[PDB]
């Protein structure tokens, strides 16, 4: 198929240059039939388009942004890049790399190109803050019929933390909660799996916390309380 | 350039037909292609209607898009409305200068049963009591409507300090989830016998209580 | 005098099912695309890599005419990079498709009372297709883990299902006849142009 996975710093201290990269799999970025765009979504607000590019270099820009926007195709490594400069708090957003519908011509010859997005990326998160990445300290939420254990992911910056379980082989009964933002401007989520009482003494539970902006990879045994 | 105005919120019963309009303020709507995207919460968008009336593959046949030249609207029609369609729906059109999105239509499916929250309250782990942080984790889940009010009580007496609650967010099952944390220093966690989490959903209180070992 | 045999492929008589999508090369020939603009009888006409108004005066090393029959909803999937039931297991375009896609309605000719069942498509395949791959096999799709043994059985489907083509059908489930013209840009002499 066509997978689209972004690459971002998660952090862009203000007035600086934010670079995102969109790694592409399952399709030629050198194809001139398509266009390749960035859509951002500032948090809890709607969607806006930034810029779009085809491999010929023919390139369209949002004009409220075009002054600060640069874009290019990294055609050796099959990926394309957003460079946004002199950023502010209004550039905090989830940034989606996407792939348009194919550029074609009708029978009259009018050229239809870059008109809307077919295939989307997963998004990457960019918080613009004058601060820097904080790794999460991580803590077990040990259980006390039906039974719930968990992980706490305490004090990190910025979003996201992604968490899976038993190296992702357990997904069922896994609920991972949306993180709170405390007074400190840091983040904390918790992630709970609901499992039978039977698997307490036998069946091991590793949660796999990953905070991408700080290289932080953390596993943890949650093992039950005693007397 | 031009605006694309969508109603902010729509509500319709399951199985019935709902139609989200999309009103171009400037220029005739049939001169540019109209795309419709859906966004489940905390999810990437996906294309449901492109080229005014086409769908990409895997979009159900109950999605149709149409145009009205009279009201200058593009319509997105969901007919036979599911539990699972409850999403933000953005219409987008373009011209050769800029793209324009609408602001968002948050669609809500009615008739879903109300639900009393499952409440899970956790002590601080013994790994966290050394390095001297005592966070109590209250996990409010599987409730609808998505409106709770968390209180905390030390002993049997009101905590008014150290509480940071997330605003309730829509889950995969269309019920809502939130959480409330209480950061304590370890003296406070030792100097009370019990701590309690009072989540009050539609005027009923679920008790969960927690003590040290 | 040597027109490219275009009424041979377009006007024609029988088209193929999309799983057995038919292909015609036309070498050493001058091609009248004029009788394709001024037609109006095409529902969709899309052209990827070149304007068709330009087409009467470039030079190409051959053109291939691919042609088949699909439902009216599935025409969108006859495009570069389209996902889908026809694009994946029946007829895949390359993403770097130089060429054009021509389709029109055929209920007065291909949609029979009682049901023209005679066109069909691949519902099930293990892998997706490479661009311009052709799949002909009637090998039983192993939809589950329980094996198949060449029998239409438990989680074991005949990979080709039918189009049921009534003339009373909706605009989605019509019969459409599609012609794909691809244009190869080989580092080689031109054999087909038009001036
Ligand atoms: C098919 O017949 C019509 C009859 O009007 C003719 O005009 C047309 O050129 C023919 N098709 C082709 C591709 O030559």
């Amino acid at each position: 198929q066509l997978q689209l996975q972004e690459s971002g710093p998660g952090l862009v201290k203000p007035s600086e240059t934010l670079s995102l990269t969109c790694t592409v799999s399952g399709g030629s970025i050198s194809s001139s039939n398509f266009y390749w765009g960035w859509i951002r979504q500032p948090p809890g607000k709607g969607l806006e388009w930034i810029a779009s590019i085809t491999y010929s270099g023919r390139t369209f820009y949002n004009p409220s942004l075009k002054s600060r926007v640069a874009i290019s195709v990294d055609t050796s490594k099959n990926q394309f890049s957003l460079k946004l400069s002199s950023v502010t708090a209004a550039d905090t957003a989830v940034y989606y790399c996407a792939r348009t519908f194919p550029s074609y011509y009708d029978r009259s010859g009018y050229h239809y190109l870059n008109y809307g997005m077919d295939v989307w990326g997963q998004g990457t998160t960019v918080t613009v803050s004058s601060a820097s990445t904080k790794g999460p300290s991580v803590f077990p939420l040990a259980p006390s019929g039906t039974a719930a254990l968990g992980c706490l992911v305490k004090d990190y910056f910025p979003e996201p933390v992604t968490v899976s379980w038993n190296s992702g082989a357990l997904t069922s009964g896994v609920h991972t909660f949306p993180a709170v933002l405390q007074s400190s401007g840091l983040y904390s989520l918790s992630s709970v799996v609901t499992v039978p009482s039977s698997s307490l003494g036998t069946q091991t539970y590793i949660c796999n916390v990953n905070h991408k902006p700080s290289n932080t990879k953390v596993d943890k045994k949650v093992e039950p309380k005693s007397c | 350039n031009f605006m694309l105005t969508q109603p902010h919120s729509m509500s319709e019963s399951p199985g019935k037909t709902v139609t989200i309009s999309c009103t171009r303020s400037s220029g005739s709507i049939a001169s540019n292609y109209v795309q419709w995207y859906q966004q489940r919460p905390g999810s990437s968008p996906t294309t449901v209607i492109y080229e005014d009336n086409q769908r990409p593959s895997g979009v159900p046949d109950r999605f149709s898009g149409s145009i009205d030249s009279s009201s200058n609207s593009a319509s997105l029609t969901i007919s036979g409305l599911k539990t699972e369609d409850e999403a933000d729906y953005y219409c987008q059109s373009y011209d050769s200068s800029s793209w324009v999105f609408g602001g968002g239509t948050k669609l809500t499916v009615l008739g879903q049963p109300k639900a009393n929250p499952t409440v899970t309250l956790f002590p601080p782990s013994s790994e966290e009591l050394q390095a001297n942080k005592a966070t109590l984790v209250c996990l409010i889940s599987d409730f609808y409507p998505g409106a709770v009010t968390v209180a905390w009580k030390a002993d049997g007496s009101p905590v008014k300090a150290g509480v940071e609650t997330t605003k309730p967010s829509k889950q995969s099952n269309n019920k809502y989830a939130a959480s409330s944390y209480l950061s304590l220093t370890p003296e406070q966690w030792k100097s009370h016998r019990s701590y309690s989490c009072q989540v009050t959903h539609e005027g009923s209180t679920v008790e969960k209580t927690v003590a040290p070992t | 005098t040597n027109l490219c045999p275009f009424g041979e492929v377009f006007n024609a008589t029988t088209f193929a099912s999309v799983y057995a999508w038919n292909r015609k090369r036309i070498s050493n020939c001058v091609a009248d695309y004029s009788v394709l603009y001024n037609s109006t009888s095409f529902s969709t006409f899309k052209c990827y890599g070149v304007s068709p108004t330009k087409l009467n005066d470039l030079c190409f090393t051959n053109v291939y005419a691919d042609s088949f029959v699909i439902t009216g909803d599935e025409v969108r999937q006859i495009a570069p990079g389209q996902t889908g039931k026809i694009a994946d297991y029946n007829y895949k375009l390359p993403d770097d498709f130089t060429g054009c896609v021509i389709a029109w309605n055929s209920k007065h000719i291909d949609a029979k009372e009682g049901g023209n069942f005679n066109y069909l498509y691949r519902l099930f395949r293990k892998a997706n297709l490479k661009p311009f791959e052709r799949d002909i096999s009637t090998e039983i799709y192993q939809a589950g883990s329980k094996p198949c043994n060449g029998q239409t059985g438990l989680n074991c489907y005949y990979p080709l299902y039918r189009y049921g083509f009534y003339p009373t059908d909706g605009v989605g489930h019509q019969p459409y006849r599609v012609v794909v013209l691809s244009f190869e840009l080989l580092n080689a002499p031109a054999t087909v142009c038009g001036p």
